């Protein structure tokens, strides 16, 4: 209805790292539902970028460490109905997402979510009236950390004054779904 | 529900 759907993700790392996503993601994720994605980085390659195309004509990337493509910008800001959202890869981050580091980005974008990756761990908080998302890795990549990285994406269900978070978690091989509310 |  009156919904925007975004879809967050990002640190795939295919084909280094991995050539797909699990086979129990990619049958949710099916075109024309999505209106807008914002990825965190880390595709690597062009075919990724081909691939989040076909699920929605509005996709949005920031650079990370190991992207092939280094037209894509450091961090962007922006708007999504009554929500300013920044996104970047999160590797700029010292120490990796430790949230006041996380913090004085957000104030100094402005913005009242914050989206960033790098640690392939996935978390979504409030703090001090903002929200903090990270989507983890959507393939389950290892890390320069690994220890069992759990494969995993957040959708976003925004309308009107509340975001509505969704966690698609693949554990075992079962998708774990989860939902937490935030509020402007 | 979820959205997929």
């Amino acid at each position: 209805a009156g919904h925007r759907l975004v879809l967050v993700l990002g640190d795939l790392h295919i084909p280094h790292r991995c050539n797909s996503l699990p086979a129990k993601f990619k049958k949710l994720l099916v075109p024309g539902k999505i209106q807008h994605i914002l990825c965190t980085g880390n595709l690597c390659t062009k075919e990724s970028y081909d691939y989040l195309k076909t699920l929605a004509g509005d996709v949005h990337i920031v650079r990370g460490d190991f992207d092939e493509n280094l037209n894509y910008p450091e961090q962007k800001v922006v708007t999504v109905g009554q929500f300013k959202i920044g996104l970047i890869h999160g590797h700029q981050v010292i120490p990796w997402g430790d949230m006041a580091s996380l913090a004085l980005l957000q104030r100094q974008f402005d913005v009242d979510i914050l989206i960033s990756g790098h640690t392939h761990k996935f978390e979504a908080f409030e703090h001090e009236n903002k929200f903090y998302i990270n989507p983890g890795s959507a393939t389950g990549a290892y890390n320069a950390l690994e220890t069992n990285i759990i494969p995993s994406f957040v959708l976003m269900d925004i309308q009107a004054s509340t975001v509505v978070t969704y966690v698609y978690q693949l554990i075992g091989d079962d998708v774990k779904v989860e939902r937490i509310e935030y509020k402007k | 529900d979820d959205p997929l």
